[PDB]
DNA sequence: GGTCGGCGCCCGAACAGGGACTG
DNA sequence: CAGTCCCTGTTCGGGCGCCG
């Protein structure tokens, strides 16, 4: 066997443990004449070679149809060998975007054909590649082989491969620094501001490059002129869209279904705007069977409806100019959903998309507006490397108010404030000092661990009192109760003392959604009130009425 | 030509996985140009999959300075290797830098670039460097000498460093030099125009043997933040509740604080508003209180083995507390900040700020770093902290959540 | 078909660590 | 006192989408 020009990368297994030894599965005889006439091919160009009984090893193997071509895919189920096989580091850390493209005078796309099968595989780590192709008649012992390549299914495999690609690329883009290659696997995209007949010559000596070391760029994948399809997108010279996204049409959905249709979502937003599928994700919880039916709720129906219509219009991004600034636009859409829009002119976005996360059990929409913030701004830094400016449906004054009086540390970066309803703003605030001439409440609230019966009231200065009995709950839940009820039965401006750590946390972190509905009554009662004050003492002191209504709750 | 020291993991313990996190375009920029050089120098070398360790890298620029500086966050690494830097070649720490009227440190991280490293251990350096966009799969290196920002470079290079030190220290015995990761931490009582010139004397003595910039720091001009009462000629219910309170909570420093004389203060249920005058009772139990918390803590010393921790709370207005402990309530140091940078506009920056400052202080006093318990949110630390700091050294942290309670440490 | 690696989303279960009450 | 539980937050396993 000839050596190949590309250098081979040294690969181990994990100490103590062999090579795989699995019995083949048995193959339709459509793909046995496909692999048949695959292995010969390849053994021929010294790709697989043939083994005896000397290799104990052996893994299943079978192929799958190429997409809009009569060729086949071979592929093996390495599972076992994956298990044994030494950890890699992955290379490829993430997936290019055309939001990140730069404008060139000159593109060229082309693809490697059989790029696994042109990259050696470690000479010492051959052996343990071994394979068995059956025949057509099951009493043939069939042939052995064994991969000198990297093989298609092996968890090593795009790790290498990506690597050498960067290796034999490097004396290319040392020579040519002014021309940008794209490298994802085997997909080249190339550019350059060169003029177009110097570009011609580039390419054809990069083609030329890649044939020294065995890698082939045929003239069928080869891509010249516009639009090209790279990454799943269609390249225009001004702007860019998602290849066209099918949605299902099923009559009866099941979760798989919805699955699909939501990953399908998901990938259209980052250029279709508006793309919701909160409703429609309720529709996986609770939920086991994978093929069980669901019937879609109302909302579901709803939010599917207006989703199908977004993506009738056709919409398109456009490219990075860096002599722009970039703009992240957001805005609260549903209940727990933002979307957002990122550009540098005005209406041509460079990309889309979206942010749903709920994060904790109380929470408020300045809270999740951060979080919105900081997601975009780490997506911004992988596809730009910069943090674009913020235009944000929420006052200056209003942001300036949150961030210095809460106790953690929040900063959001450069960002303007614009006026497009629905304003993020906050619902209620509370007192830094107590409140001259309003009633103040002394309250409390206990629970027996055993009988889960318990108490919640309050006693005020103006001998105001009351003492409610609870069923099936807890400390802190009373504890939240106690002051629910002073609320209730305060006017505008209510001084509050508690000595409950719990339930002061959670309001003093402005509020204005929660899973408990106890909590949203709290809120619904502090955001109709005009000034309110708590505070919080310690208990079991003797201090003011903490101790007799702790007394009062006490069983 | 020079012999490797050999240097192992800790027993049953696998070299650091960390992931690489997005970088700037400003950041990649620099360390392509720096990580080209350092392969140019022979200082690293590309590699590939077949290493499955990394360790996490990003650029800084110290404070007042123009260049990038490559930073490798070995925390993982180091964490893996506790045993090296401190069984065998450990380094003692000096009980009198933290005494001197001047302590400057120098950054002597290029020095470490002259040592080989050993060749089984070059494995775990590894670490990737990404690209905008992800135009091209990661480019991965690992060291061939000792790397800057390892707890073993100045463990490696001590006998090297001691021997380099030994005519400066004999000239000048009254000055302390400290050790600590990249940086060199001068000391001395001398005028600050001639301890600048002994430090530039010191520069030039390290000039010749192969190897700038320098960080003043007044340790004598430190000081602690109490715990303080209100003194008011006039008390409301709302203010001796909130007294009790603050001296309930510090009675788990202080033993000796009593809020019984108070508390029969706020006997009836009674209007906040209200103003109360203090029985005599009550003014004695509140001026023992306040004598109490001039003294120091019974009890309270540091401890060699025990790991240092630190809790810092944001006080508004450019203001942060924090407080440095081995065990809960036995306080080693207490301090505050104001008017940092950021101060008034960026709550971040001014905690990167109080993170470097107070891990600074850590390796004066003690020579370790402590870890952190951060007032911030996970997400929102992770996605700044990284542009705003400015030291050769990363400290470990965790976050916590704790709604302001008593204002304890901060009037 | 039920191969691999990457990145993204959604969900629930398992993990985990602090706070107030109890033998 | 240590030992619960009530509560809350984080991590991870697994499905889909997308790319080669
Ligand atoms: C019209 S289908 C695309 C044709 C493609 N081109 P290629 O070989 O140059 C480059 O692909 C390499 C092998 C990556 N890779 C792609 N798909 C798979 C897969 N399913 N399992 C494992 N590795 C895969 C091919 O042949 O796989
Ligand atoms: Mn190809
Ligand atoms: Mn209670």
């Amino acid at each position: 066997v000839p050596i190949s020009p590309i250098e081979t990368v040294p690969v181990k297994l994990k100490p103590g443990m062999d090579g795989p030894k699995v019995k083949q599965w048995p193959l339709t005889e459509e793909k046995i004449k496909a692999l048949v006439e695959i292995c010969t091919e390849m053994e021929k160009e010294g790709k697989i070679s043939k083994i005896g009984p000397e290799n104990p090893y052996n893994t299943p193997v079978f192929a799958i149809k190429k997409k809009d071509s009569t060729k086949w895919r071979k592929l093996v189920d390495f599972r076992e060998l994956n298990k044994r096989t030494q950890d890699f580091w992955e290379v490829q850390l993430g997936i290019p975007h055309p939001a990140g493209l730069k404008k060139k005078k000159s593109v060229t796309v082309l693809d490697v054909g059989d790029a696994y099968f042109s990259v050696p595989l470690d000479e010492d780590f051959r052996k343990y590649t071994a394979f068995t192709i059956p025949s057509i008649n099951n009493e043939t012992p069939g042939i052995r082989y064994q991969y000198n390549v990297l093989p298609q299914g092996w968890k090593g495999s795009p790790a290498i491969f990506q690597s050498s690609m960067t290796k034999i690329l490097e004396p290319f883009k040392k020579q040519n620094p002014d021309i940008v290659i794209y490298q994802y696997m085997d997909d080249l995209y190339v550019g350059s501001d060169l003029e177009i007949g110097q570009h011609r010559t580039k390419i054809e000596e990069l083609r030329q490059h890649l044939l020294r070391w065995g890698l082939t760029t045929p003239d069928k994948k080869h891509q010249k002129e516009p639009p090209f399809l790279w990454m799943g997108y269609e390249l225009h010279p001004d702007k860019w869209t998602v290849q066209p996204i099918v949605l299902p049409e099923k009559d009866s959905w099941t979760v798989n279904d919805i699955c699909k249709l939501v990953g399908k979502l998901n990938w259209a937003s980052q250029i279709y705007p508006g793309i919701k599928v909160r409703q429609l994700s309720k529709l996986l919880r609770g939920t086991k069977a994978l093929t069980e039916v669901i019937p879609l709720t109302e909302e579901a129906e709803l939010e599917l409806a207006e989703n199908r219509e977004i993506l009738k219009e056709p919409v398109h991004g456009v490219y990075y100019d860096p002599s722009k600034d970039l703009i992240a636009e957001i805005q609260k859409q549903g209940q727990g959903q933002w979307t957002y829009q990122i550009y540098q002119e005005p209406f041509k976005n460079l990309k889309t998309g979206k942010y749903a996360r709920m994060r904790g059990a109380h929470t408020n929409d300045v809270k999740q507006l951060t979080e919105a913030v900081q997601k975009i701004t780490t997506e911004s830094i992988v596809i730009w490397g910069k943090t674009p400016k913020f235009k944000l449906p929420i006052q200056k004054e209003t942001w300036e108010t949150w961030w210095t009086e809460y106790w953690q540390a929040t900063w959001i970066p450069e960002w303007e404030f614009v006026n497009t309803p629905p304003l993020v703003k906050l619902w209620y605030q509370l007192e830094k000092e107590p409140i001259v001439g309003a009633e103040t409440f002394y309250v409390d609230g206990a629970a027996n661990r055993e009988t889960k019966l318990g108490k919640a009231g309050y006693v005020t200065n103006k001998g105001r009192q009351k003492v409610v009995p609870l069923t099936n709950t807890t400390n802190q839940k009373t504890e939240l109760q106690a002051i629910y009820l002073a609320l209730q039965d305060s006017g505008l401006e209510v001084n509050i003392v508690t000595n409950s750590q719990y339930a002061l946390g959670i309001i003093q972190a402005q509020p204005d959604k929660s899973e408990s509905e106890l909590v949203n009554q709290i809120i619904e009662q502090l955001i109709k009130k005009e000034k309110v004050y708590l505070a919080w003492v310690p208990a079991h002191k003797g201090i003011g009425g903490n101790e007799q209504v702790d007394k009062l709750v006490s069983a | 030509p020079i012999e490797t020291v050999p240097v192992k993991l800790k027993p049953g313990m696998d070299g650091p996985k960390v992931k690489q996190w997005p970088l700037t375009e400003e950041k990649i920029k620099a360390l392509v140009e720096i990580c080209t050089e350092m392969e140019k120098e022979g200082k690293i070398s590309k590699i590939g999959p077949e290493n499955p360790y990394n360790t996490p890298v990003f650029a800084i620029k110290k404070k007042d300075s123009t260049k990038w500086r490559k930073l490798v966050d070995f925390r993982e690494l180091n964490k893996r290797t506790q045993d090296f830097w401190e069984v065998q070649l450990g380094i003692p720490h000096p009980a009198g830098l933290k005494k001197k009227k001047s302590v400057t440190v120098l950054d002597v991280g290029d020095a470490y670039f002259s040592v080989p490293l050993d060749e089984d251990f070059r494995k775990y350096t590894a670490f990737t460097i990404p690209s905008i966009n992800n135009e091209t799969p990661g480019i991965r290196y690992q060291y061939n000498v000792l790397p800057q920002g390892w707890k073993g470079s100045p463990a490696i290079f001590q006998s090297s460093m001691t021997k380099i030190l030994e005519p400066f220290k004999k000239q000048n015995p009254d000055i302390v030099i400290y050790q600590y990761m990249d940086d060199l931490y001068v000391g001395s009582d001398l005028e600050i125009g001639q301890h600048r010139t002994k430090i530039e004397e010191l520069r030039q003595h390290l000039l010749r043997w192969g190897l700038w910039m320098g960080y003043e720091l007044h340790p004598d001009k430190w000081t602690v933040q109490p715990i303080v009462l209100p003194e008011k000629d006039s008390w409301t219910v709302n203010d001796i509740q909130k007294l009790v309170g603050k001296l309930n909570w510090a009675s788990q420093i202080y033993p000796g604080i009593k809020v019984r004389q108070l508390s029969k203060l706020l006997r009836g249920t009674k209007a906040l508003t209200e103003v109360i005058p203090l029985t005599e009772e009550a003014e004695l139990e509140l001026a023992e209180n306040r004598e109490i918390l001039k003294e120091p803590v019974h009890g309270v010393y540091y401890d060699p083995s025990k790991d240092l921790i630190a809790e810092i709370q944001k006080q508004g207005q450019g203001q942060w507390t924090y407080q440095i402990y081995q065990e809960p309530f036995k306080n080693l140091k207490t301090g505050k900040y104001a008017r940092m940078r950021g101060a008034h506009t960026n709550d971040v920056k001014q905690l990167t700020e109080a993170v470097q400052k107070i891990t600074t202080e850590s390796i004066v006093i003690w020579g370790k770093t402590p870890k952190f318990k951060l007032p911030i949110q996970k997400e929102t630390w992770e996605t700044w902290w990284t542009e705003y700091w400015q030291a050769t050294w990363i400290p470990e942290w965790e976050f916590v959540n704790t709604p302001p309670l008593v204002k304890l440490w901060y009037q």
